[PDB]
């Protein structure tokens, strides 16, 4: 069914791609049997984590079996799984109709067929223009034997939202590289919103005739980053760790970049173990919230917490319903966004909880890991690579809930129960 | 000795019908005459007349009677000035048919012998026979009735899942009731998810709408209901459900009045 | 106005008291303009933190203005403007009775003149038997000068859940004592459990004639309690610092007294700066979920927890309704519920961020902090001594606004607006 | 000196209002609190209680008040069990909105000093206007008011054109007019054949169905009709009525109170 | 030359009276007689009979008339059976009223020759009218008319504040308006709030409920709107619409037929 | 070979069940899902669409079915243009049900290949069978169903005692049955007075309000009448009137669906 389809269909392409990698041809030193089913979920989860390096312990194989994975969920479980019949067969019922309506948040079924065809065609159209082109600008230095595939590599990864970077330095090489902070910034952010933000701003290209959706993602997109560059270049600006002795423009391309890699991104422009325990905090609030509904990972996408926000703003002062952009916004939109919203935090919780027993270490580094873990976030402050075996069973659970969302990952194990008889008033007070 | 009822309704007329049958005297009268011809062989003496004029009371002797009964419904106020003039004749045990709570204390400071809730008062007495009957009780439609058996077995200690159409009601009796539900009794998933199976005294009180009351009874057959018992609107009411399998049919109005001409009868 | 009159007046009770023990006669040691303004206003809001230490720093002076403005606050803002309009003359019209149906979170205005002789009477009545007589058993061994006031001070900051100890060892000297871990627990207890619970099942004492409100608490508290003397027990077993060397019988003083003060009391069984680091985690959600909504302080009350989690559980099923004890709970009590818990989030955030970079402090201690702070918890992991100025102005505002409650508070200064026009639908995914 | 008016109905708003006006205490007070808020600057105290609780008639001190109103409509047992635990607290004087004909008997057997008739004690003054005004004279649509001035109207002496929608009520009004007609307001044939030109006076009283009593004067504003008097129902209804072309609008409910807000005044 | 107009409704009322008018044969018809005898002077020949029977469509030569126009409204099959009948006769060119959509696309099947839609088509020509007038621009109640202006004025370019009572209509007019707002016209509080003041063009297109039409446009006035534009129901509609201030009215039904009847006039 | 049913009315749900019962491939469809969903597995392929759309007809390979049924009751429009629509793609034999007798016209000059009259048809196939049952017939209700059977009885040459309630019928049929009367079945002395008792087959064919429907039969029964045949509503009136002695019901559109749907597989 819809749901659960998702829920145990997504977990095989870790399992099967978790042997896929751990084979002796791409991998050199032994992987062993618990830093090889991890960072194989990793990448078909676009999380942006791995117990071992990326450019060096994996070889060829192992670096190219990754951007299959981290393409994968970069658009869905179901984006994929109705693309191999009609390019090879045709037709389909109102039976496989209702899948892709759930691997891509869709309020439709009678119509996910047809754009199969789009949606990763359209994918790997921006993935190859912007990385073979605009991505080997600056990088044939390598020569073409690594000149040709690290710039093809992080594409799959930049548009994706993946954090999987071929050098060690994850990115962290490019602080102030015009080329790499322009080309896969773009990548993340578009790869980054909505498909419907994507696909919305192509046939409408009006500067009103933006839904609701799609108006709101690119006003609270764009101004959101504009309060991260804002908060990671005040913070981070004597800090003589990172950016704090950078030139004037050297600082601009780090405050920018780490203010928009959270979003899901994965990628370091500098390091996150040297920063102000401030700007470490907003982060992990800015990576909890990720970036756009059909996006292409996210824990808590951007809309969710506007409307919650917002919505409660509207409490405050009297507004009888909860109205955006003057037009209102519908009942339902609040308590799913409220579910989403607790089970995200309520889980990050029970990891956060499940780990500081589990490892000993600094207890910034234990929080900042689960919220990048459930949202995919990529960014972490070093302790991702000494991650024991007993926190990583469960580290991988969280990757796995998170990108695979709150909502339609706990309406598989649900039982579905349908009440038909009210009950009375129940008076209680919360003030 | 001397006997009078006032208003014909259902109720007025079901103690004419029966104090005439125990063999006492029984001076019917109502408003108009199209109930007073059907009762001219019902009663010592079938009289045609208003209750609120003077000269009309008077010219009936109705001084001589110690016992007079107002059970006319509807326009309240035919009830209270009547039962306002009858206290100014003297008369000595003055009964009244109430309407609502109102009713009761306007009633009661005018001097009103005694004041009786047709629907009211009947269900605390099924509330009785419920109860000496033997446990699992579940009454259906919070109506004067309805409500007034989910009032009194809740009293006396007795699991009551109470459950009306809407919630208006279901609100005013959540601590009245083991269980306040809200509910269309019609429908059958609705019936089913509220365990109404286990309910071996199941009681339809829904008024108005009958076809409510009867799909409702024919639901509760179908699920194998020990014993339903259900109120009744018409007399065409009482047979259609009888036909259904209503193991008991209540007419409050009816069968109060009997048992009203049951206690002027043993009063003297 | 009902709002504001809570919120400006129950400000100047700080102000004026910051000055009552300022002065020479309460203070041995010089207290800092900064250290002044604090403790008098963490006894006021019952929180349970000090810049300075209580029984020593201050006399006999600072140590019974300290009981008083404990109490002030221990019913309300409103819960004594209004005893002393009865006592002293008596008669009072609609226009005072919209005012104390804000300071003990009451629905109905027309009554709460009356009640105002009882609540405190009360107050007063349960507060002497059970110290003066009850908490004055076991303590009359520092003698008279020191056995009759310990044991009295020690309740009214007991039963209004305050934390303010007099030794400087919060408690932390009885460890496994009989009587203190059951006298003063029973006090901030029920002193704890909304008044409604309390008077409901005066009146009521029927096992079942309980209201939906009172039915819960009594339910979700004691169970509760089960799920924290579960945790503490299990991770601060072993634990050599705390407990873990405690013999058998002691070890369950420290566990449940220890899992049941986390609600808001203040006292310290043992000590939270050397236990394991999951538990303080379990602890700063066990904090920052109040208890109680008329209670006598608290962040986010139990209640609101209950339902904005419950009514989520619903959701993941299918009951188009959430319902509760079968008597389902009406839509306002959801948006109200969820409003006052992302609130004390959104602040609480606040906080932690702007104390981070304020103080070098380590990071779990920073968030400790906080959530104590917003919640008057009491328990300090040891930082409230080491305060900075800087990091002290806006933690008095934490505790402030904790308190005062987010919603009650946020009405004063907020221009209530009324629309009177609807809007057209708003389609938007969360997913 | 003690006023106080009970049910803030159209009536009892239109005296808690006037009073206030000419500076009189005005004890305002009706059940909810959906009126009693707008006239909280209406009266010298507004007051949110129902007058059949006692404890609230107590506390409310109205003991004090030697003039109680009771406007409160609809529900007539309101209006009746108000006053009859007004007259236990002794109350000087209880001046009382009826509704119908019994509720004036059985109000005056409670000890009502005064009962008032909105409807039918206006027309009456109204039928004492068009009198005083000057010959022909027409009322359309016998209701409660409107029957009050063909009535009185013919008593003083007057030709009175009375004319109603249907015949029930132009059947009883057969010989308290100079001329009883049945007919509808809103066809123009039925306004000319009935000679309606020649009258200089003519009122509408139709309720409910505004549309019926606008339509009306809108066609008689056509006839070219020297002066026309209108019921209007609603606030709204005066507007529009004032728009058209009314020579004069009556509010029966509103205008009478002002009248009683002066009775009370000068009674003391 | 030849005229014919099937059913004398409102609109095929107003082309069987304009093109008479303008001197041109037109052989008015419908079902009934109760309007064949008021157009007995208002056409060439006005007939009694029904376009659904055949003989009757033959016997009045029918065939010798190039342009038909089936005005009968209601009952649809009506409308098209006898546009159905006239094809089969070969007519020229047939001329129908459409009701709803599909009556659109069915008439379209059958052959005819041109559809109008009294309602809609003559909301484009208003917005036409409103836009050749002159910036402020907001149309109240979204019928069909008023759909039609919001419609066809956010085509041309200009602001339109759409607003209708409910939601269900405010919901489809969210992109065909500047500004989509759910709001009742009769309530003060919402006009303001929404600045209508601003508002130097109102449109009352709120067509059943009149008082809801009437009122409106009562409070438009109040607040001093420049140009009120409204949509009238029936004749007394417009009269007093018209001592109420109105700006404009607008007979959609009407206002209609005699651009039709200019249409088969000057297309011969 | 290709079976596909439109509308999954009462009728278009009779014949997608009957069909898949007997085996053969059913292309249930109607406009919403709500049907659509209950016949899931009642139908080789349920599918939610539109009739009156294009691409929906297309798209859903509706061209291959040789055998298209429109059911779809209420709208006639939809019934038409559906109709319309498939008459174009050359449906070979289109199958539909006409609501009134302009429908037939209409319906029949589109291409219809069948048109079925659930009521009017089954009143026929009723006749029948009470004629080939053995002499005193009586049919009470003069609705579609029961005008069918008085209509046809008298054909043959049977005596048939026609009865409905009002008069606007029994006019209409008063050469149309050996006895036309105006009564209702509901009083028991006009069911005496018309010697009922003497009918062996009563018809109980009154429609609409139910009670009126179950009563009857309920009297009828009484009489004891030999074969009692009434038209049941819904599901649940099919199970009352079969504890009251039914000795027959009958479901116009249910038991009409089953014939058709024998129809068309013995058609290939
Ligand atoms: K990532
Ligand atoms: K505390």
């Amino acid at each position: 069914t819809p749901p659960q389809v998702l829920a145990i269909g997504f977990f095989l392409t870790i399992i099967i791609g978790a042997v896929l990698l751990m084979l002796p041809i791409s991998t050199t030193k032994p992987l062993s049997w618990i830093d090889a089913l991890f960072t194989a979920a990793s990448a078909t989860t676009v999380t942006g984590l791995a117990v071992v390096d990326t450019g060096t312990q994996f070889t060829v194989f192992g670096q190219t079996v990754i951007m299959g994975l981290i393409q994968i969920g970069g658009l869905g479980f179901m984006t994929f799984a109705v693309l191999i019949v009609m390019i090879l067969a045709a037709a389909i019922g109102l039976k496989e109709r209702m899948l892709v309506q759930e691997a891509l948040n869709q309020p439709t079924i009678g119509g996910v067929i047809g754009l199969v065809k789009v949606l990763f065609l359209f994918s790997i159209s921006i993935e190859l223009i912007a990385a073979l082109i605009l991505s080997i600008r600056l990088v044939p230095q390598y020569g073409w034997s690594s000149g040709l595939f690290a710039s093809l590599f992080h594409a799959i990864s930049a548009f994706n939202n993946a954090g999987f970077s071929l050098w060690p330095d994850n990115l962290m090489s490019y602080v102030g590289d015009p080329t790499v902070n322009l080309v896969i910034t773009f990548l993340f952010i578009t790869g980054g919103i909505g498909f419907t933000v994507l696909f919305d701003v192509m046939k409408q290209r009006r500067f009103k005739t933006f839904s609701l959706h799609t108006a709101l993602m690119l006003t609270g997109t764009l101004m959101l980053n504009a309060i991260a560059m804002l908060t990671v270049f005040i913070l981070e600006y004597s800090n003589p760790g990172t950016l704090g002795h950078l030139a004037a423009v050297d600082k601009l391309w780090a405050s920018y970049f780490q203010a928009v890699t959270p979003r899901t991104a994965g990628f370091n422009s500098l390091d996150f173990g040297s920063m102000r325990e401030g700007t470490i905090v907003f982060t992990l609030l800015l990576m909890f919230i990720g970036a756009g509904s059909a996006s292409t990972a996210s824990g808590i996408k951007l809309t969710t917490f506007i409307v919650i926000l917002t919505s409660v703003i509207a409490y405050l002062r009297g507004k009888k319903e909860t109205v955006i952009f003057r037009r209102s916004i519908k009942y339902p939109i609040i308590i799913k966004a409220l579910a989403v919203s607790v089970t995200s935090l309520f889980i990050v919780f029970l990891g956060i909880f499940a780990l500081t027993i589990t490892e000993q270490a600094p207890f910034l580094q234990i929080v900042f890991e689960t919220f990048s873990a459930f949202g995919t976030v990529g960014l972490t402050m070093g302790l991702t690579p000494e991650l024991t075996t007993a926190g990583k069973c469960i580290i991988i659970v969280i990757m796995f809930i998170g990108r695979i969302g709150p909502l339609t990952f706990v309406f598989s194990f649900a039982a579905t129960e349908q009440s038909n008889i009210r009950y009375p008033d129940g008076e209680v007070f919360t003030g | 000795k001397q006997f009078a009822v006032i208003g014909l309704g259902r109720f007025g007329g079901s103690i004419v019908k029966e104090l005439h049958r125990m063999g006492h005297e029984v001076l019917a009268v109502d408003i108009n005459e199209e109930k007073v011809n059907a009762y001219a062989s019902y009663a010592t003496h079938a009289v045609i007349a208003n209750a609120t004029e003077e000269n009309e009371l008077l010219s009936l002797g109705i001084r001589n009677f110690e016992y007079v009964i107002v059970a006319i419904g509807a326009n309240i106020q035919a009830s209270t000035l009547t039962t306002l003039l009858l206290k100014e004749l003297d008369i000595p045990n003055i009964w009244v048919k109430a309407q609502n709570y109102y009713h009761h204390k306007v009633l009661e400071k005018i001097g009103a012998d005694r004041i009786i809730h047709p629907e009211k008062d009947m269900g605390v007495k099924i509330a009785q026979s419920l109860s000496d009957e033997n446990k699992q009780f579940a009454v259906i439609g919070l109506g004067r009735f309805g409500g007034s058996i989910v009032k009194e077995l809740h009293r006396m200690g007795h699991e009551v899942l109470a459950v009306d159409i809407n919630e208006e009601k279901v609100n005013a009796y959540a601590s009245y009731a083991t269980h306040a539900v809200i509910a269309n009794a019609t429908e059958e998933n609705e019936l089913l998810s509220l365990g109404i199976r286990n309910f071996e005294y199941v009681i339809v009180a829904i008024g108005a709408n009958i076809q409510a009351s009867t799909l409702t009874t024919l639901l509760l057959k179908e699920l194998d209901i020990p014993n339903i018992w259900v109120k009744a609107q018409n007399y065409y009411h009482h047979k259609v459900l009888e036909k259904i399998g209503a193991d008991r049919i209540i007419h409050p109005e009816k069968d109060m009045g009997v048992k009203i001409a049951q206690s002027l009868s043993d009063e003297n």
